[PDB]
C-alpha cells in the first residue's frame, strides 16, 4: 500500500495519516507536491509508487 | 461545550437514510423487545431511550462501546439489533395493543412488532 | 319497539335523533367513515391515501428550482387536476380531502417522523400490503431529510430541538404543516369578493409590479420579484381551485345523465350549477354559500393539515339564509335544515394523518372543530338570527360529535336562542359551550390591544382562544403549538429537573429536592422551572413561525387573506398582523394542588418530612398508600371555595401573567396562558410521574383547565363557580376551560331550563368566561363499554371538544365516566 | 401478591399498574405478569380481588348526586 | 539575484496574448472535483455554510506544491502550470470551459468526460442561472441570448475590497479574528437560550454565518500547516545548508502566519499572500487591491533599517519573489472577458496625511526593476511633498519601460472621494485602487466589500434595432421595443429620439439585471472568507456583500454611422432614407458603390470636425444623463 | 382496446380528446361515483374496470 512507498510520510509518529510527497520536474520548473493519504489505502493504480 | 454534546445527541436521533430502508424486519434480539427500552411518546417512528446504557454508547459494531456512567440515556430504535449488547434482556410483558394511549415503558405499537408474541 | 314517545320517555337521544331525521340526512350520516383515532390506531376500514402523496411528490419533483410557495402551488394544482373526486349518492354538497370517502389524507412534507409513523402504522395500507408498503417506503426515501420540521430542528439550538421533540414537555409542531390557521372571513366571505375578484386584484397587482420591474431601475423594485412569484403562486392556486370546482360540476352533470329519478336529477343539476357558480363568483343562495365555504375549507386542508375549523356560520351564511328561507321562501325550512345538517356532516368527514401526540391527544376526532354562534355585530347589537336556530336544530338532528358550537353569550341574547342552546345541551351533544362575550372582548383588547370593533368579530381558533377575523386581527399560524405540560414544572422541582421518561436531564437544576426549607423556596424553584419551560417552547414556536414562509410556504392561505394579497407576502408572515399568540397549559391544576398538599402537610402541619415525600414519589406511592391517601384527603383541593388553595392558584396565575407580559411573539405581542386539557390528560397519563396531589404514574390527569379533579370537590357546583370566579379572566389568562357535568334527570322536563338559566346567570355574574356541560347517564356509558353494537351516536364532551363514546380509548372512557355529577339548585 | 386467576405469587411492584379512576380511594387496575389478565387491586391492603370486566364499576364516585360509592 | 532570475524564468504566464492562453497552461480539474464532491456531501446547509465546508474540504485535500527555490508558498491551483476554474460561477462559463481548446490534459477524452460530468451536475444550479430564473423569462432570454451583451450578474465574478485595517495592522491575525468570532457566537448562543423576543430571531442564521466564517479561517490555518509540513519534509530531504535554512525559515513562517501576527518581513509577506490566495479560492476577484508599502511598512523598517535583522539585498530578493508569486495566479475567464490587471498603490499619505512613503517603496521599485513582471503594475500616489529620491527611483523605473509606476495625482483623487462618497477626511487618505477607475478606502466603514463585474453593453445593436424596428438579423427574435419603421422619419432629431428610446431600454435591461444579481447574491453565492476578513461582517454577523455601472462596447462605430446618416442622407441628400435600409438588409451586397460612398464621405470619428463632434457630444450627453438618473 | 370504447369514459367536449373515467363504487357503508382524468388515447392495459361498448 502506501506504508512501503518511498514518498509516503506520516504526519506524526503516532498518526496513521501521512502526506504523499511527489517530486515532479516540469518543462520549466521542478517542484515538490503533497497530498493527503490515509496510509492504509491501496496503491492500486498508482504510477508514482516507489519501493 | 454543551453544543457539541447536544449536536451529537441530535445527530444520533436523526438516524435516517439506509436505516430507514431497514424497517422491513426486526432482528431476533431487538432494542424494541428489550426490558431496558423506553419508547418515545412524541411519535411512533420507533425512537426511544435506554435506561441502562448512557451517553455515547454503541452496540452496532462487534466491539461494542459500553458507557454506563453518564447523564443522558442511549438513543436506540425499536429495530436496532441487540445481539451484541451485554445488557439486553427480553422483556417479559409486550403489550402490542395499539388501541391504548402511549406507555413508553411496556407498550410497543409498531407494525413490525405486532407479531412478536412473548 | 323504540317508539319516538318511548324514546323521549326513557330519555334516549341518539335513537330518537336517528328516528327524527330525514332519509337523505340518515343516509349521509351513516355513509361517513369515522376518521378518529382509537388510542393511536385509526378505524379498521380506514385506508391511507396513496393518490395524493404520489401525485404531490411527482409534481414536486418536476420543479426543483421554484420557490417553496410557488412550487407548492404548482404541486397542489397538479394534484387538484389529477386527484380522484367523488360524489356520494344523496349528497347536495360536494368536496373532500382525499380520493375516497373511507380514506385519510397524508401530509407528505409535514415531518420525517410522521412519514416513519405512516410506514409503521398497522392496518391503514391497501390489500397488496407488500406493494402499498413498498410505495410508502419509496415516497419516504425521497421525502426523508428535506422536510420543513427537519429544517426547524436543524436550525434551533440543539438542546431546544432535543427537548422539544422528546415528547415529554411539548404538544406541538413548529410549522404550518401541522396545526391550523385563521381564515380572513372579512375578505372572502362578505358577498362582494370571490375567487374571481381576488384573481382580478392579484392580476392588477401583478400588472403594476411587472410595469415597475420592466422600466426604470431603482432599489424599490428589488423586493418586487419575490412578491411577483408569491402573487403568481396565489393566482395559480386560485385558478386551480376554480378548475377543481369545474371538475365536480362536470361529474355532477354526468351523474345527472345517468339518473332515472327526476328529483335526484334536478338536485344533481342544481349541484352542477352551484359548482359552476362558486367559488368563482359570490354566492347567490344558501346552498352556494355553504358550498363556497366548504370548498374554501377543503382547499385549505389540501394545502396543509388544518387540525381546527375556524368559522362563524350564522354570521356569514346568515344573510343568504335569511334571504332564501325567510325573505322570499325559495326553499322551505326543512330543506334548509337538510342543507345545514349535510354541511355539518361534510365537515365531520375530513380526515388526515397526524403525529402520535395529535392522534392520542385528540381521541375520536381528527381535530377540534369549533363553530362560533351568536355574538354581536361590529356595531355591538345582537348578531344572532334564524340561521343560529337552524344550525342548532341541524346539530340536534344529525348528532355529529366533532363539529361543536361555541355560543358567544351576551346579556341581551334572546330567550328563544338560549332555550335552543339548552335543548342542544340537554340532548347530550356537549355543545354549544357558552362563552361570556363581554369579558372575552375585554380580554382580547387587554392582551393584544385589538380595537373594539375588530375584537367583536372574534371566533374560536381551535378550542377556546378568541381570534378576530378582520384584516389585521386574524392569525395565520398555530402559535399555540407552544403547548406545555404544566405538571412537568412541579415534577422537575421534586426531581432536580431530571425526567425519567426520556432518560434525560430536562429542567434546570433549581437545586436538590428533599431539602426545601420553606414554601417560598419551593415556589421560587417552581417559578424558575415554569419560566424555563415557557421560554423554551415560545422560542421554538417563534423560530418556527419566523421560518415557515421559507420552509413550508402557503399559497392558498395567502390567496384568501387581505394582508398577503395586498402586500404580496406569505400569509404566515408577521408583516402587518397583530400577534394574537398564546400558550396552552395542559394539566395546570396539578401544580397548584401539589402546592396545596405540600404547603399543608409538610410546612404547616409537619405531618411528613420532605424526605419521606420525595422517597414516596421515587417509589411512586408503592408501600406509601396511606401516605397517598393522607396527601389526597387532608390536602385542600381546588374547587372547594377554600382560600388556602385559591390564593396559591392566584399567585401562580399572577407570576405566569407577569412572565407572559415579559415575553413577546414574532409580532411583539404577549403570550397569555390558557389552561385546557382536551385529551392530553390521557396522552400524558404515563409521561407525568407521581405528584404530591396523590396521582400515580399511569393515572389520568385532571379533566379540564380549571376544573376540580375527579371527586375532589365536595361543597358543590356553587363552590366551583365561586373558586373559578376569583380568577380575573380579563387579566390573569387568555381563557380558562371549565368542564362540568349535569344530571339528565334534573334537566328533564319543564324546570330543567329554569335551573340551567339560574346556573348561567350565576356563571355570568361571576365573570367566568367559559362553561361546558356534559349530560349523559352512567348506565348508558357502561352499556356502551360492554357492547358498542348500538351506541354509535352517543356523544361525550371531553375537554373543549366532543367525541363519540365508542371511539375514544378505554382509559378515557373510564375517566370521563368518573367525573362528578353536579346537582343544580 | 396472590393473583386470583393463577397462583403466581409475585410482589406488588411486579403487577403492571394500569390506572385508578378514583384518586381518593385505594383500588386500581393491575395486570398479572403471568396470566396477563386485568384485575382489580386494593393498594391499601395489597391484595388482588377479582378480575376486571368491561361493564363492571367497582370504584363508584366519592361525590355527585347520581352514582355514589 | 540568481534566485530572482530562476523564479522569473520558472513562472508560467497566465496572461492572454491575442485573447488566448499560452500552450503550456492547463485547466485544473482537482479543485472542481473536490469542490463538487464536498458540495454533494452537504445538501441541507445554507449557501455560505455549505461553501465554507466545501472550501475547507478542498483546502484539506488539494494538492499543494513548493517550487525548487521558493521562499513564499501558496497557489490557486494544483500545480504551477494549471489555471483556476470557478466551477459554480456561470453555466455559460462552464460550457465555454468545455468548448475551449488547448487547456485539457493528454487524456483529452477522459478529461473532457470529467468536465462534461461536472458541467452536467452544475447545469441549472449555478448562481447566474438562479439570477436568470428570478428575472422575468423574456428578460432572461434576451440577456443570455448574447445579442445585447455579455454579463455575469453574481458575486462569483467581480472585484472584492479587503478590510486591511482590520487584519493587517499587526494587532490581529486569523486566531484573533477567530477569538472575536467565538465571542460573538457565545453571545448569540446566550441570547438564543434567553428571553423569547423578535430581536433574537434573526440571530440563528447569523449564528450559521458566524460558524461558516470561523470554519473558513480554521481551514486556512490548517492549509498553512500543511505547507509547513511539506517544508519540513523538503528540509529533511535536502542537503545544502543555505537551502536548509531557507526551508526551515519557510516552515517557521507558515507556522507563525496566518495563525498569529507576523514578527518579521517574510512572515508579513507570507501572511498577505496567504490572505490573497485564500480569497481567490472563493471567487474570481478580478483585481488585486493590496498596497504593500504601507501595511508591511513597520515590519520591513524594523527588520532592515531599525535593527539590521536581514541584509538589504535579501529584502529586494523577497519582494521580487513576492511579486513573482503574485504573477503566477490566474483563473479562467470568458472569451469576451479574457480580452484584469493587478494594480497596487505606492506612496500616499498616512491616516493623518503626512508622507506615508518609506524605504519599502524604494525596495518595491528596485524589485520590480530587476524582476520585470508585467501584470503587477503599481501606480504611485503623489502628494505635493514627496521626497525627491522616491521620485528619482520612480523615474529610473519608468525609464526601463516596465509601464509602471503610473503616477496618480493624490490630492485631486482624495477630493473626488470626499465629494461623491462623502467619506471622512482621515478615512479617504487610506485608499487603494479597487477598480480601473475606482478608489476604495481600507478602513472599517469606508471599505466597499464587493463591486459587480460591470457587464458589457453592445452600443451598436440599438441603432440596428432602430433602423430595423427592434429586429436583429443575427438572431431571428424581436428584442428591441418596436418604436417605428425606419422608412418613415422626419429629421435626424426624430431619429435621435428613436435611438434614445431604444438605448434607454437597452441600458435599463443591463442595469436591472446587475441590480437584481447584487440584491440576491447573499443567498445565491455566499462569501465566507471575504466576510471573515471584514470588520463589519464579523461584528454584525452578515454576509460581506450585501451602484452598478456597465461598460459600453463598440460605441464609436455607431456614432460614425449616425454622423454619416445625419449629414449624407438629409443634410446633403445624396441618398434617400430607404436605400440605406435596403442596403443594410442585404449587408451591403450588391451596393458596393453605395457602401464605399457611405463610408468615404461619411466622416469617421477623429476628423476634428464640429459636425461629427456634434453627434458625438449629443450621443454621449444623452446617455450621461440617463446614467446619472440610474 | 382503449378508453374510447369503454362505457365509463365521458369526453369533456364533443371535440376534445381529454375525458373523465367515471365509475360507480359500492362500499359496505355507501355507494358513490368517482371521476378521474384520462387522455382517451391511453390503452386499457391492466385496467380491471374496463368495459367495452
Ligand atoms: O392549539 C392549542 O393547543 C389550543 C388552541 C385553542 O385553545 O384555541
Ligand atoms: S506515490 Fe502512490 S503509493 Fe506512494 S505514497 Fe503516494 S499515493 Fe501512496
Ligand atoms: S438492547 Fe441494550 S441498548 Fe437496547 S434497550 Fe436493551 S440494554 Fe439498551
Ligand atoms: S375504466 Fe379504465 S378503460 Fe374504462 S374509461 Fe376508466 S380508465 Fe379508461
Ligand atoms: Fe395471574
Amino acid at each position: 500500500t502506501c506504508k512501503e512507498c518511498r514518498n509516503y510520510f506520516p504526519i506524526n509518529e503516532e498518526a496513521s495519516r501521512g502526506d504523499c510527497v511527489r517530486r515532479i520536474s516540469d518543462e520549466r520548473q521542478s517542484y515538490y507536491t503533497a497530498r493527503p493519504t490515509t496510509e492504509a489505502a491501496k496503491c492500486e493504480g498508482c504510477s508514482d509508487y516507489l519501493e | 461545550s454543551r453544543r457539541d454534546e447536544w449536536k451529537k445527541l441530535q445527530e444520533e436521533m436523526t438516524r435516517d437514510g439506509g436505516e430507514i430502508k431497514s424497517l422491513e424486519t426486526v432482528p431476533e434480539q431487538a432494542c424494541g423487545i428489550c426490558l431496558n427500552f423506553t419508547d418515545n411518546a412524541y411519535g411512533s417512528d420507533g425512537r426511544g431511550s435506554c435506561n441502562v446504557l448512557k451517553a455515547g454508547s454503541n452496540i452496532s459494531l462487534p466491539d461494542v462501546i459500553i458507557t454506563r456512567s453518564g447523564e443522558n440515556g442511549y438513543i436506540t430504535f425499536f429495530n436496532s439489533d441487540a445481539k451484541y449488547c451485554p445488557n439486553f434482556e427480553r422483556m417479559k410483558l409486550i403489550d402490542t395493543d395499539g388501541h391504548e394511549c402511549a406507555d413508553p415503558i411496556s407498550r410497543r405499537v409498531q407494525r413490525q412488532l405486532s407479531s412478536i408474541k412473548k | 319497539c323504540e317508539t319516538v314517545e318511548e324514546l323521549r320517555e326513557n330519555q334516549q337521544w341518539w335513537w330518537l335523533a336517528e328516528r327524527e331525521r330525514s332519509a337523505r340526512l340518515d343516509y349521509l350520516r351513516k355513509a361517513t367513515w369515522k376518521k378518529g383515532a382509537l388510542g393511536g390506531n385509526y378505524f379498521d376500514g380506514i385506508r391511507l391515501d396513496l393518490e395524493y402523496p404520489t401525485l404531490f411528490t411527482e409534481a414536486w419533483k418536476k420543479y426543483p428550482n421554484d420557490p417553496s410557495m410557488l412550487r407548492r402551488a404548482k404541486a397542489t394544482a397538479y394534484v387538484l387536476d389529477n386527484i380522484s373526486i367523488f360524489i356520494t349518492d344523496s349528497a347536495q354538497l360536494v368536496g373532500y380531502v382525499g380520493s375516497a370517502p373511507h380514506t385519510i389524507a397524508w401530509r407528505v412534507d409535514g415531518a420525517s417522523t410522521v412519514n416513519s409513523e405512516v410506514y409503521n402504522e398497522p392496518g391503514i395500507h391497501a390489500e397488496p400490503e407488500a406493494e402499498s408498503l413498498k410505495k410508502v417506503a419509496e415516497i419516504n426515501s425521497y421525502w426523508n431529510g428535506q422536510t420543513a420540521v427537519d429544517k426547524v430542528g436543524r436550525l434551533i439550538d440543539p438542546e431546544d430541538a432535543v427537548k422539544f421533540f422528546s415528547g415529554a414537555i411539548g404538544w406541538g409542531t413548529p410549522s404550518s404543516a401541522f396545526g391550523y390557521s385563521g381564515k380572513n372571513f372579512e375578505y372572502f366571505m362578505k358577498g362582494d369578493r370571490a375567487f374571481s375578484q381576488i384573481i382580478a386584484e392579484i392580476d392588477e397587482k401583478i400588472d403594476e409590479a411587472e410595469e415597475a420591474t420592466i422600466g426604470t431601475p431603482s432599489p424599490h423594485i428589488l423586493p418586487l420579484y419575490d412578491k411577483l412569484n408569491n402573487w403568481h403562486a396565489m393566482k395559480l392556486v386560485l385558478e386551480a381551485a376554480i378548475r377543481f370546482a369545474g371538475r365536480y360540476a362536470r361529474l355532477a352533470r354526468v351523474m345527472a345523465a345517468k339518473e332515472t329519478d327526476e328529483q335526484r336529477k334536478k338536485e344533481l343539476l342544481r349541484v352542477a350549477e352551484t359548482c359552476e357558480r362558486v367559488p368563482a363568483n359570490p354566492p347567490r343562495n344558501l346552498q352556494e354559500s355553504l358550498q363556497y365555504e366548504h370548498f374554501v375549507q377543503v382547499l385549505a386542508r389540501y394545502e396543509a393539515h388544518e387540525g381546527a375549523w375556524p368559522s362563524r356560520p350564522d354570521y356569514y351564511h346568515g344573510p343568504l339564509y335569511a334571504k332564501d328561507v325567510e325573505v322570499e321562501k325559495n326553499i322551505t325550512e326543512s330543506e334548509a335544515i337538510d342543507l345545514v345538517g349535510e354541511y355539518m356532516i361534510r365537515c365531520s368527514e375530513y380526515g388526515s394523518f397526524s403525529p402520535r401526540y395529535m392522534r392520542e391527544g385528540l381521541q375520536g376526532v381528527t381535530g377540534t372543530f369549533v363553530w362560533t354562534l351568536g355574538g354581536v355585530n361590529q356595531d355591538g347589537t345582537d348578531a344572532c338570527n334564524g340561521m343560529t336556530i337552524a344550525l342548532l336544530k341541524a346539530a340536534r338532528l344529525v348528532r355529529v360529535a366533532n363539529p361543536t358550537f361555541g355560543f358567544r353569550w351576551h346579556p341581551k341574547v334572546s330567550n328563544e336562542v338560549l332555550r335552543e342552546c339548552f335543548e342542544c345541551i340537554r340532548q347530550g351533544l356537549g355543545y354549544p359551550t357558552l362563552r361570556n362575550d363581554p369579558v372575552l372582548i375585554q380580554n382580547t383588547m387587554h392582551w393584544y390591544g385589538h380595537p373594539l370593533e375588530e375584537a367583536r368579530t372574534w371566533v374560536h381558533m381551535a378550542c377556546m382562544s378568541p381570534n378576530p377575523t378582520t384584516k389585521h386581527g386574524t392569525s395565520p399560524f398555530r402559535m399555540a403549538s407552544a403547548t406545555m405540560n404544566s405538571a412537568k414544572t412541579i415534577e422537575y422541582v421534586l426531581h432536580n429537573g431530571y425526567d425519567r421518561v426520556v432518560n434525560m436531564q430536562m429542567g434546570p437544576k433549581t437545586g436538590d429536592a428533599r431539602e426545601i426549607k420553606d414554601f417560598e423556596d419551593l415556589f421560587e424553584r417552581w417559578t424558575v422551572q415554569l419560566k424555563w419551560l415557557m421560554n423554551l417552547l415560545v422560542r421554538t414556536v417563534n423560530l418556527g413561525r419566523f421560518k415557515d414562509p421559507e420552509f413550508f410556504g402557503r399559497p392558498f392561505l395567502s390567496a384568501i387573506t387581505e394582508r398577503a394579497v395586498e402586500h404580496g407576502i406569505d400569509a404566515v408572515s408577521p408583516e402587518g398582523e397583530r400577534g394574537n399568540a398564546w400558550v396552552t397549559a395542559f394539566t395546570w391544576i396539578e401544580n397548584v394542588d401539589s402546592m396545596a398538599a405540600i404547603k399543608k402537610l409538610v410546612f404547616d402541619d409537619k405531618k411528613y418530612t420532605m424526605s419521606q415525600l420525595i422517597d414516596a414519589l421515587e417509589a411512586e406511592w408503592d408501600g406509601y398508600e396511606q401516605m397517598r391517601l393522607d396527601f389526597v384527603k387532608n390536602g385542600p383541593k381546588w374547587g372547594n371555595d377554600d382560600d388556602y388553595v385559591d390564593d396559591i392558584m392566584l399567585r401562580c396565575l399572577s407570576v405566569a401573567a407577569e412572565h407572559s407580559r415579559n415575553i413577546q411573539c414574532t409580532s411583539g405581542n404577549c403570550w397569555p396562558i390558557l389552561p385546557e386539557n382536551v385529551s392530553g390528560n390521557i396522552h400524558y397519563a404515563n409521561i407525568v410521574g407521581a405528584l404530591p396531589n396523590g396521582r400515580r404514574r399511569g393515572d389520568a390527569l385532571y379533566d379540564g383547565g380549571v376544573s376540580p379533579g375527579p371527586g375532589l370537590d365536595k361543597a358543590g357546583p356553587t363552590a366551583v363557580l365561586k373558586s373559578v370566579g376569583k380568577i380575573d379572566h380579563v387579566n390573569q389568562g387568555r381563557s380558562f376551560l371549565l368542564n362540568q357535568r349535569l344530571s339528565p334527570t334534573q334537566l328533564a322536563g319543564d324546570k330543567g331550563f329554569q335551573l340551567w338559566n339560574s346556573y348561567v346567570r350565576t356563571w355570568a355574574e361571576l365573570g367566568i368566561d367559559h362553561i361546558q356541560f356534559n349530560v349523559i347517564s352512567d348506565k348508558v356509558l357502561r352499556a356502551a363499554q360492554n357492547d358498542p353494537e348500538g351506541y354509535q351516536e352517543v356523544i361525550v364532551r371531553v375537554a373543549g371538544y366532543s367525541a363519540h363514546f365508542i371511539d375514544i380509548s378505554r382509559k378515557t372512557q373510564d375517566n370521563i365516566i368518573q367525573r362528578t355529577v353536579q346537582g343544580l339548585g | 401478591m396472590k393473583c386470583t386467576e393463577c397462583g403466581h405469587e409475585a410482589e406488588v411492584m411486579k403487577f403492571r399498574y394500569h390506572y385508578n379512576p378514583r384518586i381518593d380511594a385505594s383500588l386500581s387496575l393491575r395486570q398479572c405478569p403471568e396470566c396477563q389478565a386485568v384485575v382489580t387491586v386494593d393498594e391499601l391492603k395489597r391484595e388482588v380481588l377479582g378480575r376486571m370486566h368491561n361493564g363492571d364499576d367497582p370504584w363508584g364516585k366519592s361525590a355527585g348526586i347520581e352514582n355514589l360509592a
